[PDB]
């Protein structure tokens, strides 16, 4: 068993009111199931969607879930991941310089 | 530049009920072009790239039958491998296969490859001779003792060398447009101070493609690997990819650290400084 | 385009 790596990140440069996608890339897991969510506020966003699965020399899956969104100044954004490696689900919240 | 076409594969066991889950997806370079899902309502092989849906009726049913007929090899190879291991009925295994073909700048041949692994670890894979199999264990032993016999690297290198090298050539050509460009990264920098006498300068590449990319920095015209920090390249979701590397400095000394960009995109690798009036 | 080798383990 190996446990997910994690990136949270937009596709374009954030601007505050200016539309772009919201991408959580999971990587470097196995086995395959997994469970990823994309949130705003703390809540679970709806209309996600994600990569087929695929995965590296070392045999390990990949995967990028996205959305669209808006950044603002006052809405946090993060991606929560549950795998079996996992005791409890791992947040990690969207920051626009990373 | 050099290209390549690779498939993918994983099927993974649900011992409770029905079939394993089965994932096919095909790349020229790092493009997507083909996908297989058993869970997808088609059962058909479908595109995922502009220049594939010029491939007529004949091209997606023979896909979808060779990729229906790897689905049940893949069944069949679960319930072989829980069986060569003394496994119970009970847990989910899974296979992943990686097959394809690289071709140099004049389009010809360059190396094959076909993978195999059981539950995550090698299992057996075709050597570089094509003739060959690396058996990581006894029972990948037995396997490449059944392999011999039937005459499978003999078949697997006429398809590697001679089929997959001709359809890779001919998507290479229907697929021009932007499978033989390449776009060079779109470089900054940004500046994040940590204290009022230390910052971290992050060089950023984005929007480019393929996706092999070297970004090292430097202090003083020397590498520096002290205090910086290196994301693994990742996908825009457009089809380009993105990474960044940055580096803790002293704040004040911002002019001796520099970023190298090396990418196929850039004739001349690229060197960027913090510009400090930003 | 796929290969049509079928070789079980
Ligand atoms: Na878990
Ligand atoms: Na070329
Ligand atoms: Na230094
Ligand atoms: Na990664």
């Amino acid at each position: 068993q190996r446990t997910p790596k994690i990136q949270v990140y937009s596709r374009h440069p954030a601007e505050n009111g200016k539309s772009n996608f919201l991408n959580c890339y999971v990587s470097g897991f196995h086995p395959s199931d997994i469970e990823v969510d994309l949130l705003k506020n703390g809540e679970r966003i709806e209309k996600v969607e994600h990569s087929d699965l695929s995965f590296s020399k070392d045999w390990s899956f990949y995967l990028l879930y996205y959305t669209e969104f808006t950044p603002t100044e006052k809405d946090e954004y993060a991606c929560r991941v549950n795998h079996v490696t996992l005791s409890q689900p791992k947040i990690v919240k969207w920051d626009r310089d990373m | 530049g050099s290209h390549s076409m690779r498939y993918f594969f994983t099927s993974v066991s649900r011992p409770g009920r029905g079939e394993p889950r089965f994932i096919a997806v095909g790349y020229v370079d790092d493009t997507q072009f083909v996908r297989f899902d058993s869970d997808a309502a088609s059962q058909r092989m479908e595109p995922r790239a502009p220049w594939i849906e010029q491939e007529g009726p004949e091209y997606w049913d023979g896909e979808t039958r060779k990729v229906k007929a790897h689905s049940q090899t893949h069944r069949v190879d679960l319930g072989t491998l829980r069986g060569y291991y003394n496994q119970s009925e009970a847990g989910s295994h899974t296979v992943q296969r990686m097959y394809g073909c690289d071709v140099g700048s004049d389009w010809r041949f360059l190396r094959g490859y076909h993978q195999y692994a059981y539950d995550g670890k090698d299992y057996i894979a075709l050597k570089e001779d094509l003739r060959s199999w690396t058996a990581a264990d006894m029972a990948a032993q037995t396997t490449k003792h059944k392999w011999e016999a039937a005459h499978v690297a003999e078949q697997l290198r006429a398809y590697l060398e001679g089929t997959c090298v001709e359809w890779l050539r001919r998507y290479l050509e229907n697929g021009k447009e932007t499978l033989q460009r390449t776009d060079a990264p779109k470089t900054h920098m940004t500046h994040h101070a940590v204290s009022d006498h230390e910052a971290t300068l992050r060089c950023w590449a984005l929007s480019f493609y393929p996706a092999e990319i070297t970004l090292t920095w430097q202090r003083d015209g020397e590498d520096q690997t002290q205090d910086t920090e290196l994301v693994e390249t990742r996908p825009a979701g457009d089809g380009t990819f993105q990474k960044w590397v940055a580096v803790v400095v002293p704040s004040g000394q911002e002019q001796r650290y520099t970023c190298h960009v090396q990418h196929e995109g850039l004739p001349k690798p690229l060197t960027l400084r913090w510009e400090p009036s930003s | 385009g796929m290969s049509r080798i079928g070789m079980e383990v």
